[PDB]
């Protein structure tokens, strides 16, 4: 009856930046998914490939828990087949995604008077991310034709930008904590059943 | 690396940093306007300084993207507004001299006193109270000439140097002069036939004046005859009106002449303040009623962060507040209204006016940061004023239970209302046009320094039909005695926004299929009218203002005929009332002559 450590992902004090999104591999445990999908504390609980009520009646080899922080108007980008700054440059889901996307407003935790600026996002990139690709590089973005040589300047930008989270912001600009659960099925042990 | 993509990448970096710095500046400014302490002045100054420092630096980087090479007009507009250097194009020493000049004129204006035959009155409220309420010729004359000979004379040498450094700034920004620089707010460069040059504003504004002159002449003739009753030994039936008998310090509005000019003095104005109090309304009820009106026309309701963050009353604790009503667009979907609301019909109408600004701010909130504003400088107030127009009508007041179900507005109070409106709306148009025309020609150099006062009063008699009661030489600077001139504010905004607001109202009233005179129109419960209006509001300044205007009214042109239609029942009444009066004025007569 080894219980899956979902409280470590969902109740962590800190959350990662979206450009450096966190991933926790859940394995060799029993998961009670009804704990999560029957909770009214989630504004978004969207599943793809699977149905929520059937999650307890299912088994997978591994389950991955991706978590990060974005602002409210960007939660729609955490879904298969979306475009935008977050989906293209920070966190991309595959079109054949199998899993669930969970998000909830965290204005009470991640916003601060004067502004919280710990959470960052990637503003520029030469090309889109492939699904589940992670880019944590900090190379100066060359928007023109003169090489930057690692120097910020004209047409030469630092690729990361900080979120500004004040508690008085509108809902669309407020911080939201997101958890993406991926269910993997290889020709393999299938160690995570979870009645 | 095409030119469009480089500059868009720059604007993306600009927008991501501007939204934070602009928010911190708005928040600190809000914390001062709602909690007036010495602690929050400095925070407002520091937050405002780092936002200004940031914009100056981005403005210089932005100038390296030549507008000519940009295919994208939405990108081209953003770079254009950011590239506008303004006073930053002057040398640091000359910008500091101009700042010292502007701060001395503003200081002289608000501290100026007038001492009679020790006890002296400031403008607010001493000299004002006299100019808006007194019916005595000699008491108004002492305040009028006193304000201009003590304050305006101090401003004469400073305003001469103010013109030099402003023209130098505009020349550094590649404009004719400071006047042509101001007219750039109306410059549209867009698709075929939405173009609008800065010099075309001069012809439009002059053409609109000729179309207005007949209605103004009849209002002028009626006011002149009524003033002749109260000042029988000073008024000439064919001459201009003495400048000091017009209802305020400068004659900008003729509103305060209503007790002397009301067409039917036994008919009281409809004031529903008693009905509001009788029904135990408070300030939350007022703004809730305003919210329902906008929802009735298809506009969205207020956000929850509006109700939490606004200051809709004067605080019940001990903090000191600025009570002037303002609608705050702080960014990040944070919209607020700061207002010391009381339970009155006046503040009930103001709530609709300020929330009208909020609807505008919310509509273009998804535009890029630099495009979040009215189409031009006259659109925001025009949109806000038409909401109070509909809400003030007895039809609307009857439908929200504030007027009795029996209520029928008779023709006398309809004429009383239209006359009261014309004293404010129609009376200010020649004053506004002639004022900015004088500033345009002073900046252009068409009016030399040694003829400033000669031309100012030659155009007052000619355009406004107003004569000075005391001859003034070039030691005076009479226009500087007005707040907007002494504090460096463009004035044509009050001319155009008046033209726009009646084009909007007539257009929206036709969409709502209103029948009857335009002044009795209420756009309430017409979703297509609010939807038609929102197609312009959501544009911001991302399109030419001519195109934004056409999406509502169907015309690319600033058109005054809608205003004339609004006042046509009054013009019909005035022509009969003036049947034994002279319509027009001669510029020769003077009360001192
Ligand atoms: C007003 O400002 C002071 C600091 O200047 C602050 O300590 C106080 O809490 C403020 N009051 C309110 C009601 O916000
Ligand atoms: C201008 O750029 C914006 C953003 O890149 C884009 O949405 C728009 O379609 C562009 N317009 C033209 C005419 O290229
Ligand atoms: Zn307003």
């Amino acid at each position: 009856t080894n219980l899956c450590p979902f409280g470590e992902v969902f109740n962590a004090t800190r959350f990662a930046s979206v450009y450096a999104w966190n991933r926790k591999r859940i394995s060799n445990c029993v998961a009670d998914y009804s704990v999560l999908y029957n909770s009214a504390s989630f504004s978004t609980f969207k599943c793809y490939g699977v149905s929520p009520t059937k999650l307890n009646d299912l088994c997978f080899t591994n389950v991955y828990a991706d978590s990060f922080v974005i602002r409210g108007d960007e939660v729609r980008q955490i879904a298969p087949g979306q475009t935008g700054k977050i989906a293209d440059y920070n966190y991309k889901l595959p079109d054949d995604f199998t899993g669930c996307v969970i998000a909830w407003n965290s204005n009470n935790l991640d916003s601060k008077v004067g502004g919280n600026y710990n959470y960052l996002y990637r503003l520029f990139r030469k090309s889109n991310l492939k699904p589940f690709e992670r880019d944590i590089s900090t190379e100066i973005y060359q928007a023109g034709s003169t090489p930057c040589n690692g120097v910020e300047g004209f047409n030469c930008y630092f690729p990361l930008q900080s979120y500004g989270f004040q508690p008085t912001n509108g809902v669309g600009y407020q911080p939201y904590r997101v958890v993406v659960l991926s269910f993997e099925l290889l020709h393999a042990p299938a160690t995570v059943c979870g009645p | 690396s095409t030119s469009d993509e480089e500059a868009k990448t720059f604007l993306e970096k600009f927008n991501s940093e501007a939204e934070e710095l602009s928010y911190q500046s708005s928040l600190a400014s809000w914390n001062y306007n709602t909690n007036i302490t010495d602690e929050n002045v400095q925070k407002m100054n520091v937050a405002g300084a780092k936002w200004s420092t940031f914009y100056e630096e981005q403005s210089k980087i932005a100038k390296n993207y030549q507008l000519q090479n940009i295919q994208n007009d939405t990108i081209k507009r953003q770079l254009q507004a950011l590239q506008l250097s303004g006073s930053s194009a002057l040398s640091a020493d000359k910008n500091q001299r101009l700042n010292t000049i502007l701060n001395t004129m503003s200081t002289i204006y608000s501290t100026g006193k007038v001492c009679n035959p020790q006890e002296c009155s400031l403008l607010e409220p001493g000299l004002d109270n006299i100019m808006e309420s007194s019916k005595d010729y000699n008491e108004r004359l002492w305040a009028w000439e006193g304000w201009r000979s003590e304050v305006g004379k101090q401003l004469r040498p400073l305003y001469e140097e103010y013109v030099v450094l402003k023209n130098e700034m505009a020349r550094a920004n590649h404009y004719e002069d400071y006047g042509d620089y101001w007219r750039g707010d109306y410059e549209a460069e867009g698709a075929n036939g939405y173009n609008y040059s800065r010099d075309h504003l001069i012809e439009d504004v002059e053409h609109i004046f000729t179309q207005i002159k007949p209605l103004y002449e009849h209002l002028h003739a009626y006011v002149r005859a009524k003033l002749m009753d109260n000042y029988p030994s000073h008024i000439s039936p064919t001459g201009c009106l003495p400048a000091h008998l017009l209802g305020d310090m400068w004659g900008r509005f003729w509103t305060n002449l209503y007790p002397l000019t009301v067409p039917f003095r036994q008919k009281p104005n409809i004031d529903v303040t008693d009905a509001m109090v009788n029904q135990t309304w408070d300030a939350n009820r007022i703004f809730k009623e305003a919210e329902k009106f906008f929802v009735s026309v298809g506009l969205p309701k207020m956000t929850q962060t509006f109700w939490e963050n606004s200051m809709l009353t004067e605080p019940g604790d001990g903090r000191k507040v600025v009570c002037h009503p303002t609608a705050w667009d702080l960014g990040k979907h944070d919209f607020r209204i700061k207002m010391c609301t009381k339970v009155t019909m006046d503040d009930f109408l103001t709530a609709h006016h300020e929330m009208g600004h909020i609807q505008y701010d919310m509509a273009y909130a998804m535009q890029p940061y630099l495009l979040r504003n009215g189409a031009n400088e006259g659109f925001h107030e025009a949109v806000g004023e038409i909401m109070s127009l509909s809400a003030a009508t007895p039809k609307h007041l009857k439908n929200i239970g504030l007027l009795p179900p029996d209520f029928y507005e008779d023709n006398e109070t309809e004429i009383n209302f239209l006359l009261k409106q014309a004293l404010t709306i129609v009376g200010t148009l020649p004053f506004t046009y002639m004022l900015e025309k004088w500033r345009w020609m002073v900046f252009s150099g068409q009016i030399p320094k040694e003829q400033w006062m000669k031309k100012w009063w030659e155009m007052k008699r000619e355009i406004v039909g107003v004569v000075e009661p005391v001859p003034h030489d070039e030691t005076y600077c009479d226009p500087a005695s007005l707040f907007h001139v002494a504090n460096d504010y463009s004035f044509i905004r009050y001319y155009t926004r008046t033209i726009y607001q009646f084009q909007f109202q007539e257009a929206l009233c036709q969409t709502a299929k209103h029948e009857g005179p335009l002044h009795k129109c209420d756009i309430s419960n017409s979703a297509e009218a609010g939807q038609k209006l929102l197609q312009m509001l959501s544009l911001g300044k991302s399109k030419p203002w001519t195109l934004a205007l056409e999406r509502v009214v169907g015309t690319k042109n600033m058109d005054v005929r809608p205003l004339l239609n609004y006042f046509e029942p009054l013009l019909t009444w005035l022509k009969e009332q003036n049947k034994n009066s002279f319509v027009g004025w001669n510029t020769d007569w003077s009360p001192y002559a």
